[PDB]
RNA sequence: GGUUGCGGCCAUAUCUACCAGAAAGCACCGUUUCCCGUCCGAUCAACUGUAGUUAAGCUGGUAAGAGCCUGACCGAGUAGUGUAGUGGGUGACCAUACGCGAAACUCAGGUGCUGCAAUCU
RNA sequence: GAGAACAGAAAUCUCCAGUAGAACAAAAGGGUAAAAGCCCCCUUGAUUUUGAUUUUCAGUGUGAAUACAAACCAUGAAAGU
RNA sequence: AGCUCGUAUCAGUUUUAUGAGGUAAAGCGAAUGAUUAGAGGUUCCGGGGUCGAAAUGACCUUGACCUAUUCUCAAACUUUAAAUAUGUAAGAAGUCCUUGUUACUUAAUUGAACGUGGACAUUUGAAUGAAGAGCUUUUAGUGGGCCAUUUUUGGUAAGCAG
RNA sequence: AGCGCCGUGACGCAGUGGAAGCGCGCAGGGCUCAUAACCCUGAUGUCCUCGGAUCGAAACCGAGCGGCGCUACCA
């Protein structure tokens, strides 16, 4: 009974946008982030988007068009492993890496690179790349982070400390990175350098060593199996900070097999829709079956 | 035209006066407050509001009402006395008492 | 007591029906719509007569309840009350208004006369057109003489030319006789209290032969 | 003494007498109500192209 | 098959809906924190009426929600002061359940002779996984019918463990 | 009283749309306007900033000035006896383009290149639009297809 | 062709009830020391990707499905309407000429398409 | 709708449906669903200089409103507003 | 009264293309408001009449609610939606190619606005007509209006009022 | 015909959005041989009826029902 609403109801009904349907997008942001001061009439609004899912991060710099928006960079904890990171795909050290690689991988396809180098030496401290003189202007983009909860301490603004350190001109502020004490209104560089490279993971790592050793094998089994520790890992994320620097020029994979092979078995296995002959079959064989009394 | 005659609130005169149906007359803003009362002083009545207990206010009406009203005082028992505040000459017009909620 | 239908017969004026603008009407006389054996059913009844218009105009709560009177008097009368099933098909929805002025020699001091013309409300009215029916009844061809004869007394009491006319359809339905019958040697109805439902061919054949067994046992 | 309140009667033959001539349209409008940025940065670069297409043909 | 739909708990709530505001508020909160450990919440009216005497925004209750293995043993702490004897009539709809009761100290608490006597109301909240599938920002969804919960498989599983039975109707 | 405001005899004509309520799709932002260009304008009751008047409603103009979120758009206006130039600053949710002046732009490059094809051969291209002419002969057959003869059909009354 | 991220048009895309899901990606899920926020690590912040499940979410298919969309040599040139007549009629109204032309209904069909980037037997 | 002592039709709590059937100072009409509603946090852009524009219209004024410029600010991670 | 030019920087018009409207008409087994009558159910279910001690026990009647149905409506209701009226375009002040300016804009000689130089003619961008096209100054009279077709408000109605 | 007012216990008359006042009348006890008076006590108001706004009205705004009042002049 209760398992049926109205005709009229489901008639006057109006659905809503795609992505809301799906529960992806705040159309309210994504208007105010994408939309331009018609002064400047065909120049677009460079966002750096930023998703979470569970296992892996993504970092896309997108424009936007009439057709699809359009992409120009990316980053992605599952390519990493090139620069040398192999465990801890989601963790703050690895957004800021991923930050820092999309800001290279711009700065590369573009050439703004060699100018607007960014840093190297870090310590963890707030300032914008701030532009050249007589020269042209450092990339300027905007963040776009979907529906993610804005909060201090948050990989998100690690990968946007890992943009503006790599060279890009993202404008913000420095009351939400980690270590940012609410009363005393300053920010603690020597905390944020420690999350860099990996101080709260290494906690952990301690903890997990001096009294639970049954979920240091359950958990950290590949640290087990590749042999890491509180100071192979800051030495790692050094040499990987220096892999990016060198070599972002996106080498992707071989794919073992190909497109239509791909497509083959999934079409192969695939269904299909039961077409007006065959529907005229159902109702005949329920005809023939039931209403032919048995 | 109206022939209008009306009684004097704060003093008790009569006022009789004339004047077209159509043609303005002025009007107060006349207000009642219902103040609760406490223990009286020197002839000036004292009432409190919800939110403050100020006024030292005004002065003890010394009609039949408020002599009742005095009388009434001797047993006790919550006295709100109402006043009203027209033109700023403040004044106790009537009152009501407790019975309930102590 | 009222003023004259030919005061208020024609659409001069657009419809004005209750809402929450008027709020305060006088109600109607007619409160009756349905006589006779309204719980027969369709087969049971199988002659339909109706009363339609050739005007266009408005007809009062007063002249339709003197007609249903005399239309149903005349019904229950020679053919009995269980012979027929009497429905009317147009419902007072439109209001009148007046100018109440006075009944007097000396009302000249205060009457004010078109100063003040929007009228209040003193009754209803229906609004009608060519061929939107009147009156329907079913009953059979024994009954037909005496029930167009009552329509007849109902058409003498209405004013305007409103004709009369046995239609081609087998009740209050909109089917035609033959097509009905071989629905009915089929299987595709099932009575209700005075209506009837029908098969689909759409939607759910569940429910269809939850119902309506015997089209598909052919 | 009532009187006829209103009519819009023989206006529009008053106006097609003579009437609804278009807006003479002129080449290079009035930049009044126009973005004064836009103004700014349009006098200036009208006076060096003047002062380039002059020493260009002087 | 079973793999992860086999049944569970989601939450304990504790209600406790005060007849006015005041002291009384502030006692049957000290004891709903005592009970928990946590905090409690108020809770504030909708409107007016006098056969209770209360009006608008006058602080008519407090609650506290509460999870886990506290919030199943406060559950099966209820169940053995309740004699492992419930009603198909007091069960809801859903498989959700609760109950409404007095002497609040039969929990096993400390009583205190400031606090008095309060009834309460407890309330259950048993489900599967896709709980945040719900109640998260991204990916929202309405869950698909045969994770729904039901009287009859959660009174089942409820029964099976204790054997403890309830009444026909 | 008699009542004329800047919103009065608005009710259907600012009534948002059919299962269209809710906020706005976004080509009405990433779209782009310049000076010279012609416009509609229909209004957006969803936007009750930057709004037009509703003589203005439904009407067709051209731009002469462009902000931030906002554009100038020129009218001519009968007042009396003269069209009057009136200057608006709308917003681009009310703003949408001519496609008449899209598919008049699309002839022109059309024509050019058929002016091109006559550069080449020197053809005879006559350009411009003619209307629909008065059609020309032909000869119908009747095999398969010989005329049924056709007459009315009596009154029946069909009720 | 499948999946994920950012999308354009914003129901052929929704709703209801089931059925299925190779691989991979998502997801469910495991944990509270760290930044952080709650009555509550349920939401959110942080850690692992280990323990496990494709059950739910998600994707697709079925329903003489509801809803939505399209088409008709279906209704119907009907209802309505522009222009003309010293046309008809007591009048309400109607017919004719030159013209435009509905909606409901009836029947037939359809149930998302597609852009940028990455990934998958 | 289905439950939960007192507690009932109406006290408070939980689950499911819920395209708006509520709420937005008021009259009525439009508009709005990760908001313009409800709660929370911070503020005073309800600021200065004056021009352009729309409505009523004589293209006069008053009132209201719109979009920019030069400043100084608020809020937000930021686009922005 | 003229003034500047000489067939066009026009048109109470049609056509092509593109917009906007929410009135006629239509609908209410589509929302809101009003309304007629049945049936079939749910009675932890309004009133009850009975079997009985009573029993969410059983039956019967009668008002609700639910299901699908039917009849009639809306100037201040509406999914839909005309006819007639209504905006704009139909090029030279234009299109394309190249590069000059700038304190504006861009990550950027990227873009915007206005230009240099060159190319595109007789069909220079649909029809028809143009009795000259455009522009100023000054001033009279007038500011009681009425009648007809069609649409329409108030009023029973009026050579009524609008 | 037009406009305005008023409806509170059995009765008369006050009553101001946080929630009914007084007098008479009524009932009970005591004094009186009994009633009156007297002394001690208590109770009774869908605030004409319906709907609305309001968190909630007797009050505030429409509908109706009833009792009244004022207009009614120049001819």
């Amino acid at each position: 009974q209760k398992d049926a609403k109205s005709s009229a109801y489901s008639s006057r009904f109006q659905t809503p946008f795609r992505r809301r349907r799906e529960g992806k997008t705040d159309y309210y942001q994504r208007k105010r982030l994408v939309t331009q001061h018609k002064a400047k009439y065909n120049t677009p609004k460079y966002r750096l988007v930023v998703r979470f899912t569970n296992k892996d991060i993504i970092c896309q710099i997108i424009s936007s068009t009439i057709t699809g928006d359009v992409v120009l960079a990316a980053a992605y904890s599952h390519e990493l492993p090139r620069y040398g990171i192999t465990h801890g795909l989601t963790n703050w050290a690895a957004a800021y890496a991923t930050g820092l690689l999309i800001a290279r991988r711009t700065l590369q396809k573009l050439g703004l690179d060699e100018t607007y180098k960014g840093v190297e030496e870090v310590e963890g401290e707030y300032e914008l790349t701030e532009a050249v003189e007589d020269g042209p202007r450092p990339f300027k983009v905007f963040l776009d982070i979907g529906l993610q909860r804005t909060t201090t301490g948050a990989r998100v603004f690690g990968a946007l400390k890992g943009a503006s350190d790599g060279g890009l001109y993202v404008p913000h502020s420095e009351n939400r990175f980690p270590g940012w004490d609410f009363e005393t209104e300053e920010i603690d560089p020597e905390l944020l350098r420690s999350y860099i490279f990996g101080g709260h993971v290494s906690q952990y790592m301690e903890e997990l060593a001096d009294d639970d050793e049954e979920r240091f094998s359950e958990l950290f089994k590949g640290y087990l199996a590749d042999d890491i520790d509180a100071d192979s890992l800051e030495d790692i994320y050094t040499s990987a900070h220096e892999a990016i620097r060198a070599d972002p020029a996106f080498k992707p994979t071989e794919k073992k097999f190909t497109k239509e092979q791909y497509a083959a078995e999934s079409k192969k296995y695939r269904q299909t829709k039961l077409s007006k002959e065959e529907r005229a079959a159902r109702v005949a064989a329920k005809i023939a079956a039931l209403a032919g009394q048995q | 035209k109206v022939h209008l005659v009306a009684i004097d609130i704060f003093t008790g005169k009569k006022l009789e006066d004339l004047s077209p149906s159509t043609h303005n007359m002025e009007v107060p803003v006349v207000k009642r407050n219902e103040y609760q009362l406490l223990d009286i002083d020197d002839g000036f009545l004292s009432l409190m509001n919800m939110d403050g207990d100020t006024k030292d206010d005004v002065k003890a009406p010394e009609g039949e009402l408020g002599d009742s009203l005095q009388t009434a005082f001797d047993e006790g028992k919550d006295l709100m006395v109402t006043i009203i505040s027209a033109m700023g000459e403040e004044a106790a017009i009537s009152f009501k008492e407790a019975a309930r909620t102590d | 007591a009222r003023r004259p239908a030919r005061c208020y017969r024609y659409q001069k004026n657009k419809p004005y029906p209750k809402s929450r603008y008027n709020r305060a009407v006088p109600d109607s006389k007619i409160r009756i719509y349905d006589l006779g054996k309204k719980k027969a059913t369709v087969d049971e009844f199988p002659l339909c007569v109706h009363l339609v218009s050739n005007e266009l105009e408005q007809l009062s709560s007063e002249a339709l309840e003197a007609a249903r009177i005399c239309a149903n008097k005349y019904m229950t009368t020679v053919s009995g009350r269980d012979a027929f099933h009497l429905r009317v098909r147009v419902h007072p929805f439109h209001v009148l208004r007046i100018n109440k002025m006075l009944s007097c020699a000396g009302a000249d001091r205060l009457q004010q006369g078109m100063r003040g013309a929007w009228g209040k409300p003193h009754g209803l009215a229906a609004r009608v057109d060519i061929g939107q029916i009147i009156f329907s009844v079913r009953t059979k061809d024994s009954n037909k003489d005496v029930v167009v004869e009552g329509l007849r007394r109902a058409r003498y009491k209405f004013p305007g030319q409103q004709k009369i006319i046995l239609s081609k359809k087998w009740g209050f339905t909109n089917l035609d006789r033959p097509e009905y019958l071989k629905k009915r040697e089929a299987g595709e109805v099932k009575d209700d209290g005075a209506f009837v439902k029908f098969l689909s061919k759409k939607g759910s054949l569940e429910n269809n032969i939850r119902e309506f067994p015997e089209y598909f046992a052919a | 003494a009532k009187s006829k309140n209103h009519t819009a009667h023989n206006q529009t033959r008053k106006a097609h007498r003579n009437g609804i001539k278009k807006p003479k349209t002129y080449k290079y409008p009035s930049l009044k109500g126009v973005d004064p940025k836009f103004r700014r940065n349009h006098k200036h670069a009208l006076h060096g192209t003047a002062k380039a297409l002059a020493a260009a043909k002087k | 098959q079973n793999p992860m739909r086999d049944l569970k708990i989601e939450k304990l709530v504790l209600n406790i809906s005060v007849g006015e505001s005041g002291d009384r508020l502030t006692r049957a909160s000290k004891v709903l924190e005592q009970l928990s450990g946590q905090t409690p919440v108020q809770s504030k009216a909708r409107y007016t009426v006098r056969t209770f005497g209360i009006r608008r925004n006058e602080k008519i209750a407090v609650h506290v929600t509460v999870r886990g293995p506290k919030a199943e043993e406060i559950l099966e702490r209820g169940l053995k002061v309740k004699e492992y004897q419930l009603r198909d009539r007091n069960f809801s709809a859903t498989g959700n359940f609760g109950f409404g009761i007095d002497e609040h100290i039969d929990l096993g608490i400390k009583y205190d002779p400031s606090i008095g006597i309060f009834g309460m109301d407890f309330y259950v909240v048993m489900n599967r996984p896709g709980a945040r599938v719900t109640r998260r920002k991204r990916c929202k969804g309405t869950v698909g019918n045969s994770h729904k919960t039901t009287k009859e498989d959660t009174v089942s599983w409820f029964k099976q463990k204790y054997d403890a039975d309830v009444l026909d109707k | 009283g008699k009542s004329h405001g800047y919103r009065s005899r608005t009710r259907y004509m600012f009534q948002r749309d059919f299962r269209k309520h809710g906020a706005v799709h976004l080509s009405t932002y990433l779209k782009v306007y310049k000076v010279g260009d012609i416009v509609d304008i229909k209004a957006n009751g969803s936007i009750q900033k930057g709004m037009p008047h509703k003589f203005y409603q439904g009407k067709t103009g051209v731009v002469y000035n462009v902000t931030k979120s906002s554009v100038g758009v020129i009218i001519n206006k009968m007042v009396g006896n003269r069209y009057l130039e009136k200057r608006l600053n709308l917003r681009v949710e009310h703003i949408k383009h001519s496609k008449c002046r899209q598919e008049f732009l699309e002839r022109v490059k059309a024509n050019a290149a058929k002016r091109a094809e006559a550069k080449a051969q020197g053809v005879a291209v006559q350009l411009k639009r003619q209307p629909a002419q008065p059609r020309e002969s032909r000869i119908v057959s009747t095999e398969g297809n010989v005329p049924q003869t056709l007459a009315p059909v009596p009154y029946e009354t069909f009720i």
